[PDB]
């Protein structure tokens, strides 16, 4: 069975910076899109970054544009968020997913639904 | 686009000489991939539908004699039927299948070429029973006898009828390979009254001199 | 030394149209009538050639090209036909000389979650040349500025997925394609059938 | 056999009725096969119609067919159709159904056709044609003003064939068939031996038994 495994998750003061990878065994061949999703305190969970396998073209959402970097490691089966100048919003936990399914239009990886999701891991932004 | 004629139209031959039958393309055939003319030949004796003989211009189909075999460059192909046979006589077809439409030619009558042979001619008058009903039908009748080409002319008084006559001939015959023919000359009773001699003239390749039957009215 | 066509239609997995997959038939005898004598095929239209007749002539190879595509895109596989599948995947030449061999696949193409693991070419600079086979996932540049493999604004991932579930219409339900092109050179040919 | 086509049976329209004729694949692998039609009309040579494709109805017509008729495909009981919208007295013919397997192949297999005839009916007048005399001397029945084709003849019954010759129909200008039938008799044949000719026209539904004799 394909299982994702979350970690990296901890405490941070505002401002600093947090690396989170979740580590997939599994059919790694059929990967389409990996995505990161957050859910916070009183909030539905909802999209925040995806990365196309095959080529490493991310699609960061709105409120997260120009802090975080979503990568993948091919070889290791291995996709990272780095969240860089951490807000207090980003307290929540977040979930990585992934899909099999191969979309042209990258856009489409906040839409679409993910196949496979991770337990995942608590981030909480502190001073 | 492609269009097709065949040639000739008729051709009589001896049994167990050859037999060639023209049919010419308009545009090529040729299937560039594999070099083969996708161009086929179909025999139909009547009554019946149409026999595959040859298909890609050459090869021949399952129960078609070797004496069949076919050749053709690009826009001109040919049926060579070595041997003539009994069974051989019939209308034959050349059919494209290039591209759609498929199209065929306009159709080749074989006939066998037999001794010359003269016709055994009758004439009848009309039915007491017909002219009653207001026309009277005056039938000549030339039974077996080869080749087809056959003058059959009218006499009314020694004056020739035209224009009032028509003939119908029996393709060649199943068994001794001659044909038969039914001129009939219809006219109303009323214009039939009017003359007292009609006659049947015929000129047959046969016959050296001119064979005439007729019956003077009443008889 | 039997024509093995079992190791193609009845293979267990098939192959993406864009990445289809050809196999070389040559020195082995085909009763090709194992195949059209077979009610279970959906689509068995032949192209410049008589199939019935090709078991009593020699070819010198047999191509047998196995895709998967949705039952809709079954009828662009002939010459002459034009759109995705047409042009951008599996283009067929006007002097095709083969058949397409086409049956319904739901039962083993199709999962609940929905089978994403078939795939299709959506765009291309150019149409394909016949027999063509393109597996480059180049970004592809739709308008003016230039993508050097950076996705978004008029830049696009030219490959997408077909989603077969087995609920779909039998139109969007994934049909398993052979193509039988033969080929006749000036070298001895080497498959042949019975009669 | 592979493939056997069976064929509607013949077909006595009025001019502006339509018509659906059938053509059936007997025997299996009909799923390669691509059937086409062929009109043939009265004496005259073969005319490509269309053929379809029953797998999926891949339809191709003559530019001398496209708007006039419909060839549908059934293929759930392995049988090609052709219909018409509304008949011509033109589209009087025999229509021969023919297949290969697949397209651009010839027509290696045909049914034997489906006879339709497009026009009001008109029954025959059959007249006799009394012979003279000796060796040989024959006789005869002329079979006039009928439409539309065919009749047929048979002479004591049937059970005299010994040397009979049935000529091929003529119209006349009337705008109706006529037809002379005719037999080869022993000159002292008459002077006993009855000849009957029996003659058929089926659009009519009329027989006629008319007795030849000598006259007087
Ligand atoms: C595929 O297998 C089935 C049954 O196992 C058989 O009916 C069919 O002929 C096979 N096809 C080929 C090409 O071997």
């Amino acid at each position: 069975q394909v299982q994702l495994v979350e970690s990296g998750g901890g405490l941070m003061q505002a401002g600093g910076s947090l690396r989170l990878s979740c580590a997939v065994s599994g059919r790694t061949f059929s990967t389409a899109a990996m995505g990161w999703f957050r859910q916070a305190p009183g909030k539905e969970r909802e999209f925040v970054a995806a990365i196309r396998w095959s080529g490493g073209s991310a699609y960061y959402a709105d409120s997260v544009k120009g802090r975080f970097t979503i990568s993948r490691d091919k070889a290791k089966n291995t996709v990272y968020l780095q969240m860089n100048s951490l807000k207090y919003e980003d307290t929540a936990v977040y979930y990585c997913a992934r899909t099999e399914n191969v979309r042209s239009l990258l856009s489409d990886y906040a839409t679409w639904p993910y196949d496979y999701w991770g337990q995942g891991t608590q981030v909480t932004v502190s001073s | 686009d492609i269009q097709l004629t065949q040639s000739p139209d008729s051709l009589a031959v001896s049994l167990g000489e050859r037999a060639t039958i023209n049919c010419k393309s308009s545009q090529s055939v040729l299937y560039s991939s594999i070099n083969k003319n996708y161009l086929a030949w179909y025999q139909q004796k009547p009554g019946q539908p149409p026999k595959l003989l040859i298909y890609w211009a050459s090869t021949r189909e399952s129960g078609v004699p070797d004496r069949f075999s076919g050749s053709g460059s690009g826009t001109d192909f040919t049926l060579t039927i070595s041997s003539l046979q009994a069974e051989d006589v019939a209308v034959y077809y050349c059919q494209q299948y290039y591209s759609t439409p498929y199209t065929f030619g306009q159709g080749t009558k074989v006939e066998i070429k037999r001794t010359v042979a003269a016709p055994s001619v009758f004439i009848f008058p009309p039915s007491d029973e017909q002219l009653k009903s207001g026309t009277a039908s005056v039938v000549c009748l030339l039974n077996n006898f080869y080749p087809r080409e056959a003058k059959v002319q009218w006499k009314v008084d020694n004056a020739l009828q035209s224009g009032n006559s028509q003939e119908s001939v029996t393709e060649q015959d199943s068994k001794d390979s001659t044909y038969s023919l039914s001129s009939t000359l219809t006219l109303s009773k009323a214009d039939y009254e009017k003359h007292k001699v009609y006659a049947c003239e015929v000129t047959h390749q046969g016959l050296s001199s001119p064979v005439t039957k007729s019956f003077n009215r009443g008889e | 030394n039997l024509c093995p066509f079992g190791e193609v239609f009845n293979a267990t997995r098939f192959a993406s149209v864009y990445a289809w997959n050809r196999k070389r038939i040559s020195n082995c005898v085909a009763d090709y009538s194992v195949l059209y004598n077979s009610a279970s095929f959906s689509t068995f239209k032949c192209y410049g050639v008589s199939p019935t007749k090709l078991n009593d002539l020699c070819f010198t190879n047999v191509y047998a090209d196995s895709f998967v595509i949705r039952g809709d895109e079954v009828r662009q596989i002939a010459p002459g036909q034009t759109g995705k599948i047409a042009d951008y995947n599996y283009k067929l030449p006007d002097d095709f000389t083969g058949c397409v061999i086409a049956w319904n696949s739901n039962n083993l193409d199709s999962k609940v979650g929905g089978n994403y693991n078939y795939l299709y070419r959506l765009f291309r600079k150019s149409n394909l040349k016949p027999f063509e086979r393109d597996i480059s996932t180049e970004i592809y540049q739709a308008g003016s500025t230039p993508c050097n493999g950076v996705e978004g604004f008029n830049c696009y991932f030219p490959l997408q997925s077909y989603g077969f579930q087995p609920t779909n219409g039998v139109g969007y339900q994934p049909y398993r394609v052979v193509v039988l092109s033969f080929e006749l050179l000036h070298a001895p040919a080497t498959v042949c059938g019975p009669k | 056999t592979q493939m056997q086509l069976v064929q509607s049976g013949t077909e006595v329209k009025k001019p502006g009725e339509s018509l659906k004729i059938s053509c059936k694949g007997s025997g299996y692998g009909f799923i390669t096969y691509w059937i086409g039609w062929v009109r043939q009309m009265p004496g005259k040579g073969l005319e490509w119609m269309g053929i379809i494709y029953p797998g999926d109805s891949e339809t191709r017509y003559s530019p001398s067919f496209q708007g006039q008729v419909t060839i549908s495909a059934d293929k759930s009981i392995n049988t090609a159709y052709l219909q018409w919208s509304s008949l011509k007295a033109s589209d009087t013919a025999i229509y021969y159904c023919a297949g290969g397997s697949g397209i651009s192949t010839p027509m290696d297999v045909w049914g034997q056709g489906t006879t339709v005839t497009v026009a009001s009916t008109k029954g025959p007048s059959v007249f006799p044609l009394a012979p003279s005399s000796g060796g040989t001397a024959a006789l005869g029945c002329l079979v006039k003003d009928y439409f539309p084709e065919p009749v047929t003849v048979s002479w004591n019954s049937g059970a005299l064939t010994s040397g009979v010759h049935t000529f091929p129909a003529v119209l006349q200008s009337s705008g109706l068939y006529s037809l002379s039938s005719v037999v080869t008799v022993p000159s002292s044949s008459l002077g006993t031996q009855t000849y009957i000719c029996n003659v058929n026209h089926k659009p009519s539904n009329t027989k006629v038994d008319k007795k030849v004799e000598p006259k007087s």
